[PDB]
């Protein structure tokens, strides 16, 4: 098992190049490329990618080519450049997956068996994380159901190491929000959180009513785990919790109102003294 | 900007940082802070830093590649 | 083709080999923070150097050898205390078994 | 079956349910606790035995249908609070 | 510099008497810099009509030259080139698909300004989807000077249909301005193109899109556009937009010089140099020839700009708002001659100052 | 001399492993590709051959390659242990030969088919349609047990390319004891 | 603000400049030339600037 | 006479500074080489899409470095995927020297400038471009035969003194003498800072995250406190208003001291962390049951 795929600033801004490489004149669905990266512990570091020639088509769902001679050949000259990376897993653009993605994963197993497909979403530019990381395991699920491939999913984080970051933090440059947040960034940042939370709440209302009216299959797990989610509220009600809470919202206002009556002298202090500064300069030019 | 301007003020201090003495003062933003490498040079001095720390034995920090008073 | 195998693959560890760097190795000296120390080269300026995030924080006390990055600096492993027969005292005189 | 918020349950509900009397209803939720199968604490002055979860069950139809219901509501109190600062803070929201 | 500069201290003079009496300096400058001179001979023979067509072939009868005769051959019939037209679109059509046409389309277009004459417009814009660079730039202005203030919706959805599907950045530079005259005066009327631009990404358009506001709403100080004009000089991060920002007030409150030189006082100490330099070509062209003493008392301090360009503009700022005016009539022209004359003779400025100094000259 | 490449599609199957002919179905697989890829790169030393397994998927075991080392290389442990399928073979052997690395080579396509194809008799055809736009021969040879020139399969060559078409064989080895001789008589030599 | 921005801008710039070296000036030279002694290497004939 | 025009343009994808800077500091300690693809658009601009790098050898930053083998078959195999660009220069890093070429680049330079008169060479040392600043300077041989012209052949533009201005610490090594540099542009374009904004993005868990409350306590407390002790100065810096030329008093006591700096600028951060933190509580009771 992997805990987290990192994905380096750099593979995001190839495979959006290999994107744009193809989408522009051969107009096609997702682009498959190769995920080429260093071990650790259990984290997965993703450093580099390049792509590799795939077509496939609508009909069969299974008459696609994933070259093995390009695959084996580029990496021959990439462990020559750096060999810190060995083939870990392969990417496509297509937001929702495709029947294809099992049996060529099966492909990528034969040249790393820990191998993790790690979605890009290129064309879509929304709520955020644009990489969804992917594993394959075949279990007897023990719940009494039958056996199939399915991907299983692995948890995503996009970082950077040092040398591309100073990359990136000079490529924006011009939208970066300043660190110290302020009030003003601050607030955006919970009417961000807000829409979010809505977001995801809506879609897990949309499977539950897909399960609800039968068009999915009721997982009989993760299904109550939500129910889970659904026991772990607050219940703020309690009359023992609502002391508890004035206090602490009490013990903050008598901070913010010293903070208010500070800026408030501070403020009346700053006329007097610009007052003084006119009216002197008013007399003294006589 | 004033807080883009700050920030990267404040990424001047980032770390490495090459460490030396200040053995004098020549004026407002300036010294003479000899590095530990072996050579002495003239260096410009961090606004933000305080000039009531820069006793005439400090071991201040400098940066390490524009070896400035940091 | 098992003899070529097993000197091919020790030969790849060695193109790695090739590309891996050296670390200037030093001595620790001070903790200015839980991300700061003042690290001293063997023989080389004092540089301020922070710890790898796989370090341990304490382990580096004063005294710690560690072999920082040449082009970072900042310490990327602790290192045993260097042993030579430099030591100037009869201590290291075994008695010998009597 | 507790509608949640009244997640307490008297002892007299417990021991007519499973038709045990007071005495061993005391002992029957200190086994279950016990086992692993709730995250509860049990009190005797009052005798309700507040309950806390972390044991979940498979689920049904009308349970899922009854789980999502309460969950629509829940975004639609998310969804107002939402409203409520973005519309507020407008001017300051930049 | 000094070739543009006596230009104008001999535009529709013909009194060429400079460059004949110093003739080797003259061919001192060579490629581009041949353009200019050879244009710069048009200008002098500004206003001479009939005896231009021949005066062009006399003097320079090289791919720049003849591209610079011809350019120069516009600038005597500027606005009013009647017959010239016809001999300018013959000779556009036959050049060797460079320089020369750079030159042929600026001239043909400045010739036709704004007669809006279809067989024109045609080769002007076959020379643009020619897609030579170089050709582009002057392809582009000749394509909105022939259709100053016509709202050609054809001319208008093609020239911006080329800019967000052309490399040569330099072909847009022409386009950017080359759209903005074509909305030149209708001062609502569109009123699309000036928001459909400003929100392109193509830094380019973007002003090209602020350009249109200038020329769109040229006088009539809507205080509505100057709003939407000053904000993209605040806010929007592309430098070259933000000075095309500040820039294009002055034609906007032309008409009132009174206001304007308030509105930039504090906009020219902007602490990126572009937009301190969009405050003095704003303040120029603002000023149009008022010896206000109130916009030069802005560049007064601008001219000790630490930055090269914030210098270079705000001598020519001075420069344009100062002409035709002796001391008397205001007390700072006598003042300023000695400091032009005091940077160009300086060798330690750099030389874009200096153009600034030839040019104000 | 006629530049070509080759996509020799070797079935797999289980049925593939019953030696109907002598030593086994494999070997006279194994056998037959070794001269029909050894015959296309004496035949032109530009050319080139790869090898696709048709039972239970469509591997691509080696890409479109010239040198013909590899080919033979990879046709070792490839252990018969599948269900052909012929419907998506002939594509996924031609959608690989679509990513020709030379353009101008002409196309060819030899199936070794050796178990009993379940293809809908419309679906067949539609394939070979398609076959027919695209300009690509393919030859068809049947080895092992199987409803011998089976309909579906003759129905299949003839549409690939009629009306005086180029004539891309449908060579039928005859089951029993017989080497890749009919197989390198006929095709190999002329197809 | 504008002021207090332009003060930590041109910080920023001027902080990047390499410092100086410091040495001793054994004699003058010329008028365009004086000996110095950088600490660390040797002898050195360095030129003077314009100010 | 060709003229590279001051206004002509490097353009660097946002693709190539990432790759180029992550070889650079791949091997940082030494110093590492590559080429560029690209297409000359136009004489003044010269557009880079794509950079590969050519395998670390012995030989270092040179012309024998440039490996024929490697170089033809990449190129050929990059070519199907999608991007049939062409060597449009070639990038070394430079080991904290700076941006300058010494005489063994030059040589290179000259050899790729055989092939097409445009060929930009570049640096991009991977020390010093450590913060937002990227230390990259663009590079083109200026022919020596050129001495009886102008050097920086440039012709009617402006942008010569602008996005740079000639480094010292390159002029020594030879600028506007025998290479000279050529402005670098990045053609960073939507739909790629959109994917680079999620180096450093958080999410939508964050921002109702409450903090937590016992060292938020230990913070309000801890501010409160030593903004306290900056009040003592306030009352005593502001009620000795000592009036021997205050506005000399306003100037002679300034260390970023008492009065306002480290004055309300605490206010500033202890209302905000409070005022977030409230909001933060408020919006979690109503939404959460
Ligand atoms: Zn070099």
């Amino acid at each position: 098992a992997v805990q987290k795929v990192v994905v380096h600033p750099l593979v995001l801004l190839s495979v959006v190049d290999h994107f744009n490489r193809i989408g522009k004149v051969g107009n096609q669905k997702r682009v498959v490329g190769v995920l080429l990266g260093s071990w650790q512990k259990k984290v997965l570091d993703v450093s580099n990618s390049f792509a590799v020639p795939f077509d496939e088509d609508d009909k069969d769902d299974s008459v696609w080519f994933l070259d093995h001679d390009y695959l084996e050949n580029m990496y021959g000259m990439f462990k020559k450049v750096n060999a810190r990376e060995r083939i870990v897993g392969w990417y496509h653009t297509g937001p929702k997956l495709h029947k294809n993605d099992i049996a060529i994963n099966e492909l990528m197993k034969r040249y790393c068996p820990n191998s993790v497909l790690v979605i890009i979403d290129v064309k879509p530019k929304d709520l955020g994380l644009p990489t969804e990381a992917y594993i394959s395991v075949e279990e007897v699920h023990d719940d009494g159901t039958p056996t199939s491939k399915t991907f299983e999913h692995v948890t995503s984080e996009i970082g950077a190491e040092e040398a591309e970051e100073v990359g990136v933090e000079h490529l924006l440059r011009d939208i970066k929000d300043t660190t110290v947040g302020t009030l003003s960034q601050r607030i955006t940042n919970q009417v961000h959180g807000l829409k979010g939370l809505n977001s995801k709440l809506l879609d897990i209302r949309s499977y539950l009513e897909k399960v609800a009216t039968g068009k999915l299959p009721i997982n009989h797990q993760i299904i109550y785990q939500l129910q889970d989610v659904f026991n772990l509220l607050p219940d703020v009600s309690l009359q023992e919790f609502v002391k508890a809470f004035y206090l602490k919202t009490n013990d903050q206002m008598v901070v913010v109102y010293l903070a208010s009556l500070i800026r408030s002298v501070v403020a009346l202090h700053n006329l007097i003294n610009n007052k003084i500064a006119n009216r002197d300069a008013e007399k003294k030019e006589g | 900007e004033f807080l883009h301007a700050q920030e990267e003020v404040k990424r001047i201090q980032s770390i490495p940082l090459v460490i030396g003495q200040f053995l004098e003062a020549v004026d407002q933003n300036t010294a003479i802070v000899g590095s530990t490498t072996g050579s002495n040079y003239y260096v410009r001095i961090l606004s933000t830093i305080d000039r009531e720390l820069l006793k005439p034995n400090a071991s201040v920090a400098l940066h390490k590649h524009s070896n400035a008073l940091v | 083709l098992k003899e070529l195998t097993k000197q091919y693959e020790k030969s790849e560890n060695d193109l790695k080999a090739l590309q891996s760097v050296g670390q200037i190795v030093g001595e620790v000296l001070k903790q200015l923070t839980e991300e700061k120390f003042i690290v001293k080269a063997t023989n080389g300026p004092r540089y301020v150097v922070g710890c790898r995030r796989q370090l341990d924080k304490s382990k580096l006390k004063p005294g710690t050898r560690v072999a920082l990055d040449m082009t970072t600096l900042t310490i990327m492993r602790y290192l045993p205390r260097e042993v030579d027969p430099l030591v100037y005292n009869m201590s290291h005189e075994d008695p010998g078994n009597v | 079956t507790r509608p949640a918020n009244h997640r307490q349950l008297t002892f007299e509900e417990i021991a007519k349910s499973a038709k045990i009397t007071v005495n061993e209803v005391e002992l029957l939720v200190m086994k279950a606790l016990s086992v692993g199968l709730v995250k509860g604490s049990i009190d005797e002055v009052d005798k309700r035995v507040h309950m806390t979860w972390v044991q979940p069950r498979v689920l049904d139809l009308q349970q899922i249908k009854g789980m999502k219901d309460r969950l629509e509501f829940w975004c639609t109190d998310v969804k107002s609070m939402e409203m409520l600062v973005e519309h507020q803070a407008h001017d300051i929201l930049t | 510099a000094t070739v543009i500069a006596n230009s104008f201290m001999h535009c529709g003079t013909t009194s060429d008497q400079f460059l004949r009496d110093n003739l080797e300096w003259l061919a001192r400058a060579t490629n581009w810099a041949k353009f200019t001179a050879t244009a710069s001979l048009g200008v002098i023979h500004k206003g001479h009509e009939k005896e231009a067509l021949q005066l062009m072939a006399t003097y320079l009868p090289s791919a720049y030259q003849e591209g610079g005769g011809l350019y120069a051959l516009g600038l005597i019939h500027a606005n009013h080139g009647g017959d010239i037209i016809d001999y300018l679109l013959n000779q556009l059509k036959n050049a060797s698909n460079d320089i020369v046409r750079h030159g042929g389309s600026l001239g043909l277009g400045l010739a036709a300004m704004g007669t809006a004459r279809q067989d024109v417009y045609d080769l002007l814009k076959t020379n643009l989807y020619q897609d030579d660079a170089v050709t582009g730039e002057a392809a582009g202005l000749a394509l909105g000077l022939v259709m100053l203030g016509s709202k050609n919706a054809q001319a208008i959805e093609d020239m911006v249909g080329y800019a967000q599907e052309t490399q040569h950045e330099k072909i847009l530079r022409g386009l950017a301005v080359g759209i903005a005259l074509v909305m030149y005066g209708r001062m609502e009327e569109a009123d699309a193109l000036i928001e459909s631009l400003c929100r392109d990404k193509d830094p380019i358009l973007r002003r090209s899109g602020m350009y249109t506001v200038a020329m769109a709403y040229c006088g009539s100080g809507n205080n509505k556009a100057i709003r939407r004009l000053l904000h993209v000089a605040v806010s929007d991060v592309n430098d070259d937009v933000r000075r095309a920002a500040v820039e294009s007030l002055g034609f906007i409150l032309f008409r009132t010089p009174e206001q304007c030189p308030s509105v930039v006082s504090l906009l020219s100490e902007s602490y990126n140099p572009h937009v301190r330099y969009g405050a003095a070509m704003a303040l120029g062209i603002c000023c149009a020839g008022t010896g206000n003493k109130e916009a030069i008392n802005l560049l007064e301090p601008m001219t000790n700009d630490p930055v090269n360009y914030v210098r270079q503009g705000a001598l020519i700022a001075s420069a344009l708002i100062m002409i035709q005016q002796t001391e008397i009539t205001c007390p700072k022209v006598n003042q300023f001659r000695q400091l032009y004359s005091k940077v160009i003779n300086d060798k330690h400025d750099d030389v874009m100052a200096k153009f600034g100094a030839i040019l104000a000259q | 001399m006629v530049l070509e490449s080759t996509m020799v599609c070797v079935d797999n199957s289980e049925y593939m492993r019953n030696g109907d002919f002598l030593p086994t179905r494999l070997q006279a697989q194994q056998d037959a590709v070794n001269i029909v890829c050894h015959s296309k790169t004496r035949s032109n030393p530009e050319n080139n051959v790869g090898l696709i397994t048709l039972a239970n998927d469509c591997e691509v075991l080696t890409t479109l390659t010239p040198d013909t080392g590899r080919i033979l290389s990879k046709l070792h442990t490839v252990q018969p242990k599948g269900k052909i399928t012929f419907c998506t073979g002939i594509r996924v052997a031609h959608l690989a030969l679509k990513h020709r690395q030379g353009k101008n080579h002409k196309m060819r396509i030899i199936a070794f088919v050796g178990s009993p194809v379940e293809d809908n008799e419309k679906d067949l055809v539609k394939l070979a349609k398609r076959l027919k736009k695209e300009k690509v021969n393919v030859d068809i040879i049947n080895f092992g047990e199987e409803e011998v020139n089976t309909e579906k399969l003759t129905a299949f060559v003839n549409t690939l390319n009629g009306k005086d078409g180029t004539g891309s064989h449908l060579v039928t080895v005859p089951p029993g004891p017989s080497l890749a001789d009919a197989l390198i008589s006929s095709p190999i030599l002329a197809g | 603000l504008n002021a207090k921005v332009r003060l930590l801008r041109e910080e920023l710039q001027l902080l990047q400049e390499q410092g100086s070296y410091v040495g001793e000036v054994v004699r003058a030279m010329d008028k365009k030339k004086v000996l110095v002694k950088v600490h660390p290497e040797g002898k050195f004939v360095v030129d003077v600037d314009k100010n | 006479a060709p003229a590279v025009d001051t206004a002509e343009q490097v353009y660097i994808s946002s693709l190539a500074l990432l790759k180029m800077l992550k070889h650079g500091r791949a091997g940082v300690p030494m110093e590492v080489m590559g080429l560029m693809l690209g297409e000359f658009v136009d004489d003044y601009t010269v557009r880079v899409i794509d950079v590969f790098a050519m395998p670390q050898s012995g030989t270092g930053v040179s012309v024998e470095a440039v490996d024929p083998v490697f170089q033809a078959k990449m190129l050929d195999m990059l070519k199907q995927t999608g991007r049939p660009e062409m060597v449009v220069g070639w990038y070394h890093s430079h080991p904290g020297f700076g941006c300058w070429l010494s005489g063994v680049d030059i040589n290179t330079q000259q050899s790729f400038e055989a092939l097409s008169e445009r060929a930009v060479a570049v640096v991009v040392d991977p020390i010093q471009s450590v913060k937002g600043k990227v230390v990259i300077d663009a590079f083109r041989l200026i022919n020596a035969n050129m001495m009886v012209l102008g050097h920086e052949p440039r012709q009617t533009t402006s942008n010569l003194g602008h996005l740079n201005k000639p480094s010292i610490q390159a002029l020594i090594h030879g600028l506007n003498r025998h290479y000279y540099s050529i402005t670098i542009n990045y053609r960073k374009n939507e739909l790629e800072q959109k994917m680079l904004l999620n180096l450093h993005k958080k999410s939508w868990m964050e921002g109702l995250t409450l903090q937590d409350y016992s060292e938020h306590c230990k913070h309000n407390e801890s501010v409160v406190k030593e903004m306290l002790e900056l009040a003592k100065n306030y009352n005593k810096a502001v009620e000795e208003e000592d009036k021997m030329t205050p506005e000399q008093l306003a100037i002679k006591n300034v260390g970023k001291q008492d009065p306002k700096r480290h004055l309300e600028e605490h206010v500033d951060v202890l209302m905000t962390s409070n005022i977030v933190q409230c909001l933060a509580a408020m919006l979690d009771t109503v939404v959460f049951k």
